[PDB]
């Protein structure tokens, strides 16, 4: 692991760290539901707004393509009901 | 000394459920591998026993011999599966930044299209010879060595016994070298790290020890997404297949339509967009080798961020493609759909990986 | 003479790459292709020319026209 | 006077004429773990381009 | 040759390529001999005649 | 072009000498009507050196004890630049 | 850097000719994988159409496939040749020093015993069928299962296409791993070097660069090998081979005497030389776990040097092998042989090649 690119960069780029408190619990300390349905909501909540956002433009090109399709689905069909192939 | 084993790797915490997409390829890959290795002790690769000796002697005489088929089958499809899932979630996090990985992973993903339609070739089916030839014929289209090249691609100007014979040892030779490719992924992932849901760099203690947190989050995923595939090898098994592969291989007589498996659809509607045989050849090289990241070599690029745009127009990607494949294989009876199969390969094709910081500069 | 043959032959032929590598295809092709492989057929030919399958196959012919103008 | 009349192309035969795909003389004192042993800069003073 | 200031310059990253040496390097004209050669005698075709 | 100046052997023993120099020579075509020819022998100089050879002659024919001249290889001829008249 | 090309690895000035027996090797094993695949694009696994396919389609229809039989057969003789060799050099210059090098060594040698054997196999002649009849007959002695255990490995009572088809899959699997164990051959020789004629601690002063001279070395050992192996391929064919095996297989009639290829006989040897079956299958097992060096594991053990006795009593080892060898086969007709075969066995098993420090010690 001391041979690795990613520690050269942060030996590179990080200064010496100094100041920094990390308070760690045991699992057998931590309660599994203690933070499950807060999160389970905000999670919900994000994911759904987020997807708005980036679907929008795939489902405007979506309903185009489904303008065209039926377009010429019926075409096709108006084309074989009438022995026009 | 177990403490020595536990921090021999440490990882980012943002690895999401989403990052167990390689362990679960793994998986199947192995399962691929078994199954192969299987049904390759009962196989004879010939024209007048093969199909026979699949479906009156493997999915006869064994006591499940029909459930290693299954396997192998449908753990084709599921392999395919997830490896678009993986490619698509690396595009979605900018992963082309782990330029070593990337590279090997195009490089699999080639070889593992190679090894399906070879395994597929192996069931002297209807498909299964019709799929070949119509893949020569792609093939007889080089200019000046051409015809040549084909009848050394299949020993003469049929496929026969010969042809099958060395069909079945490529696709038992590429699997392994698969593995060792896959092999190398690892290697290099390992050297460069992950990069999780967002980037950032880390010293060792924002980082955690890879073992057996996340061994035991690929169990748990594993196991979920066995559940879905075995939900397919028991009550679908011939889902992801076209029945005229269960008709023996007539070489007098071509099906009505000829459609490759759902994993390779989209590379054969780059072939039906482009009316001109040798200019649909180049532009299916073109795209292969532009999937890469081989140039430039001595030039200085570095790569910057992705955005909301960017992962929108990966979407609509994904909505063209699935609209090519089912277009070009809807074209063959209504031909009012030409217009929406070249409108989704053109959109296909114009599609930003990398986003050029020498799209902005000025003149001398 | 030795001295001034071996400067004029390094400078002219083994100086450069762009002369190097066809001079090793001359001598693969006029030495060891056509030279020592066909030079050991040709011997093998024509020592082996008695008991030569185009001889059988000529006297062959030769008997048969014999025999069927009887 | 005679250093105005040299020719630039004089100057690249006579350069040509003594380092390229010729046999140097090296003399090495110090820590010879790291510097080069002579069959290497031997096959270092030609390219294939050339 | 671009007409465009289009290239990140870094210092000393200059000069970098893979076979030869920058500004020593032939008339690209000098291989072709080499290559018409080598094309001509490598794409032959040999068969034992085994009856 | 840059070749050595004109020069004169002198053989000491015999005590016999004479000018030498470089001579240029081409293969024969057309020539130019615009263009008289340079100094040749004695580049890039005003041609004073048939003048000094003129001035030495007598000098050299007279008996010169020139054991103050470089030699050329192993022979008994000794080379006399023409830079500067000879007087000694 | 072409500079850095040179100094990447640097090894002793005393590499004696001998010590390119190891690149000879690696030119048989890929004259080997080559040739086997291209046999394997030509074969079909069967009882009916084996030997018929190897003898009427592969030799006579194709140009040379004849040319290509032969070099496989040659160079599977080859191999062992110089393989045998190779061992020979390691024992004499006392190269199980070299522990990794020489456990790895050990594993690839008993992978290519197996190889050998699994291609012979599958000539459906009769020399290969009751090989494996005795083989698997010497299976059958093993303690409470001997019969469900050769039942499994047969697939039924007797060899059929099933067996051949499980051998064909094996011995195209085993020759890979015998590549990968290849490379960690190399890669464990990279890291602790050679041993040369003599062996010597050398700085980098002492060293010289491994390219190009050693692989010059090598070009002009592997061609004088090859001159001698072609001299084989062409002159002498079957010199290795037994006629017996251009006899397709009748599973009703045993040849007169069953004799294995030469490079499996001191294996043979030991089976003949032991009246129990079970007994000697752990005399075979304990020979083959005995050659290795896992034993001790945490005891501190150090390896001394080799002298002029260890040197002539390998001599005598080789001897003895040989004899043994000759006298086991000829031990069919003859039947007061047995005692040379049974000294010759004894003289093998009580060979020295570690001189143990143990042999001198005090008690209590
Ligand atoms: C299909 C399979 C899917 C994967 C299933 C396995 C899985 O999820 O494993 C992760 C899962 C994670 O472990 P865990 O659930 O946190 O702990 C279970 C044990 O306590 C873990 O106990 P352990 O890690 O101590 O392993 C027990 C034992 C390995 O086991 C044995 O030795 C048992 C056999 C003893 C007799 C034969 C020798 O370890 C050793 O022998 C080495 C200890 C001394 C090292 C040198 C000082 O299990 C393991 O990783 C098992 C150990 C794997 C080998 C490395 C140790
Ligand atoms: C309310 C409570 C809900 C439950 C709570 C919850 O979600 O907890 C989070 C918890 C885990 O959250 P996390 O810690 O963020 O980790 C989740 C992911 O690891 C990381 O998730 P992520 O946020 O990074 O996002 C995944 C990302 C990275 O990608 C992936 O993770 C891979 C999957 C990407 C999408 C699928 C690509 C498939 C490509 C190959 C397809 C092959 C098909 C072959 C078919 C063959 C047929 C023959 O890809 C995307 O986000 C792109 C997909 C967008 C889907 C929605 C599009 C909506 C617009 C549709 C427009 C119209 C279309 C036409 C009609 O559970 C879940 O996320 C469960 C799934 C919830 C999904 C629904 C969420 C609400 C909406
Ligand atoms: C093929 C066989 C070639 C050798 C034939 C025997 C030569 C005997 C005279 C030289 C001698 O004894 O060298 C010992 C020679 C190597 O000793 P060496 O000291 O490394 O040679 C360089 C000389 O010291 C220094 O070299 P040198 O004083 O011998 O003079 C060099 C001269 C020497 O060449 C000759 O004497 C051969 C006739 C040249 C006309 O070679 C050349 O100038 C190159 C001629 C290349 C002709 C290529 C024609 C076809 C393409 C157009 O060893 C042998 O002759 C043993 C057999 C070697 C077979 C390779
Ligand atoms: C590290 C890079 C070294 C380097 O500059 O290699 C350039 C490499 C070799 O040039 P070189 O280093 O000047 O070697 C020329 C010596 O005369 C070569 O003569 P030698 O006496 O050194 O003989 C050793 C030579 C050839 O001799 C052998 O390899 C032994 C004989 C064949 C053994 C197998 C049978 O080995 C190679 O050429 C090895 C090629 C693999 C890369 C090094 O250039 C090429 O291979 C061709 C470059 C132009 C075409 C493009 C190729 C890449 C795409
Ligand atoms: C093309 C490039 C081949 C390799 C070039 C090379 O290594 O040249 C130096 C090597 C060895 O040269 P060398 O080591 O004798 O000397 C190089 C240095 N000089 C010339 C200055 C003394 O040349 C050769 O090996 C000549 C033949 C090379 C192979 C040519 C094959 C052409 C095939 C074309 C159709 C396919
Ligand atoms: C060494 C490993 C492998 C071996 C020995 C092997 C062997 C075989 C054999 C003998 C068949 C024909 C039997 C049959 O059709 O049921 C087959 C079919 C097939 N294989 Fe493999 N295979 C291997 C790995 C793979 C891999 C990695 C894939 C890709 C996911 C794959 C995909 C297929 C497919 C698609 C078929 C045809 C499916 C069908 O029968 O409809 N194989 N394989
Ligand atoms: C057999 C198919 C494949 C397997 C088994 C495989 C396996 C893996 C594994 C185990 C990882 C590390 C775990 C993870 O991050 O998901 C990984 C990461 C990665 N793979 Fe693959 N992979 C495969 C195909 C591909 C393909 C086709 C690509 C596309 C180039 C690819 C690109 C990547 C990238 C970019 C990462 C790192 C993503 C990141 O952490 O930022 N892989 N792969
Ligand atoms: C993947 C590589 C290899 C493949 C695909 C392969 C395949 C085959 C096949 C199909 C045969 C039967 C055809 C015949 O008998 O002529 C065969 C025979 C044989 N192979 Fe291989 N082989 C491989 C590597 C090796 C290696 C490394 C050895 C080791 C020496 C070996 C030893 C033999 C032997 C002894 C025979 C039988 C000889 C005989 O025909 O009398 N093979 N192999
Ligand atoms: C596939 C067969 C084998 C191949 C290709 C192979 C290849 C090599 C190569 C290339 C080397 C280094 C070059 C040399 O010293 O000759 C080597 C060294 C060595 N091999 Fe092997 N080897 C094979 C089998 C074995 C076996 C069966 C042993 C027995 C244990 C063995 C033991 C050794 C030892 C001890 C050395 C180092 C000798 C020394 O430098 O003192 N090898 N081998």
């Amino acid at each position: 692991e001391g041979h690795s690119a990613y520690v050269a960069l942060e030996q590179r780029v990080n200064t010496r760290q100094k100041g920094i408190i990390q308070r760690h619990l045991s699992p057998y300390d931590v309660d599994i539901r203690g933070n499950g349905f807060r999160q389970i909501y905000r999670l919900g909540m994000q994911k759904i707004r987020y997807f708005g956002l980036i679907g929008t433009p795939c489902l405007l090109v979506a309903g185009a393509y489904r303008g065209i399709w039926v377009f010429c689905e019926r075409l096709e069909d108006e084309r074989y009901w009438s022995n026009a192939l | 000394n177990k403490i020595s084993l536990y921090r021999s790797y440490s990882t980012t915490i943002l690895l999401s459920p989403a990052y167990s997409l390689g362990f679960c390829a793994s998986i199947f890959i192995v399962i691929q591998i078994i199954s192969g290795y299987i049904l390759a002790s009962n196989y004879i690769a010939s024209t007048n026993e093969s199909f026979n000796i699949i479906h009156n002697v493997i999915m006869r005489e064994l006591d499940t011999g029909w459930l290693i088929r299954f396997n192998h089958i449908n753990g084709c499809a599921f392999l395919f599966i997830v490896i678009y899932m993986h490619i698509y979630r690396s595009l979605y996090h900018n992963s082309i930044t782990k330029t070593s990985v990337w590279i090997v992973g195009i490089i699999m993903y080639i070889l593992i299209c190679g090894i399906a339609f070879t395994g597929y070739s192996l069931v002297y089916g209807q498909m299964s010879l019709w799929a070949i030839v119509v893949i020569c014929s792609l093939v007889t289209a080089i200019p000046f060595i051409g015809n040549k090249l084909l009848i050394l691609i299949w020993g003469g100007n049929i496929v026969s016994s010969v042809t099958l014979q060395r069909i079945f040892c490529i696709h038992y030779l590429l699997p392994l070298l698969l593995i060792l490719f896959i092999i190398i992924h690892l290697y290099n992932l390992h050297n460069v790290n992950s990069t999780g849901d967002n980037y950032f760099i880390n010293n060792r203690y924002d980082r955690i020890n890879f073992y057996p947190l996340l061994l035991i989050r690929d169990v748990f995923i594993g196991s979920n997404i066995l559940i879905i595939y075995n939900i397919f090898v028991y009550y679908y098994s011939d889902l992801f297949g076209h029945p005229d592969n269960y008709v023996p291989a007539n070489p007098l007589v071509t099906p009505s339509e000829i459609m490759p498996e759902f994993y390779l659809l989209p590379f054969y509607a780059l072939i039906r967009a482009i009316p001109h045989k040798v200019l649909g050849i180049i532009i299916m090289v073109l795209f292969l080798l532009s999937l890469t990241n081989l140039y430039p070599i001595y030039f200085i690029r570095f790569y910057n961020n992705i955005n909301i745009l960017q992962r929108s127009l990966l979407l609509l990607l994904l909505l063209d493609l699935v609209i090519a494949s089912k277009l070009c294989l809807l074209i063959n009876h209504y031909e009012s759909f030409y217009l929406l199969l070249i409108l989704s390969i053109l959109c296909v094709l114009s599609h930003h990986i990398y986003n050029t910081s020498f799209n902005f500069s000025n003149s001398i | 003479m030795l001295a001034n043959f071996s400067r004029f032959f390094y400078k002219t032929f083994l100086q450069s790459n762009a002369t190097l590598i066809p001079l090793t295809l001359v001598f693969t092709y006029x030495x060891x292709x056509x030279x020592x492989x066909x030079x050991x057929x040709x011997x093998x030919x024509x020592x082996x020319x008695x008991x030569x399958x185009x001889x059988x196959x000529x006297x062959x012919x030769x008997x048969x026209x014999x025999x069927x103008x009887x | 006077e005679q250093l105005d009349a040299i020719s630039r192309e004089d100057l690249i035969r006579v350069a040509h004429e003594y380092f390229y795909d010729k046999d140097p003389v090296v003399a090495v004192i110090g820590d010879t773990d790291n510097v080069p042993e002579y069959d290497a800069l031997r096959a270092v003073t030609y390219s294939v381009d050339l | 040759i671009v007409n465009r200031s289009t290239f990140f310059v870094v210092k000393g990253h200059k000069n970098k390529g893979l076979i030869g040496i920058a500004g020593a390097r032939h008339n690209p004209l000098v291989w072709l001999p080499t290559l018409a050669l080598g094309g001509v005698w490598a794409w032959r075709w040999a068969s034992a005649g085994t009856i | 072009m840059n070749h050595e100046r004109p020069w004169v052997f002198l053989n000491k023993v015999t005590g016999k000498w004479g000018a030498c120099g470089w001579q240029p020579f081409w293969k024969a075509t057309s020539q130019s009507l615009n263009y008289i020819p340079d100094n040749f022998i004695a580049l890039r100089t005003n041609g004073s050196w048939v003048r000094n050879l003129w001035q030495s002659s007598k000098v050299l024919d007279r008996g010169l004890n020139a054991s103050g001249y470089p030699t050329v290889g192993t022979t008994d001829w000794v080379r006399i630049p023409l830079d500067a008249p000879l007087e000694a």
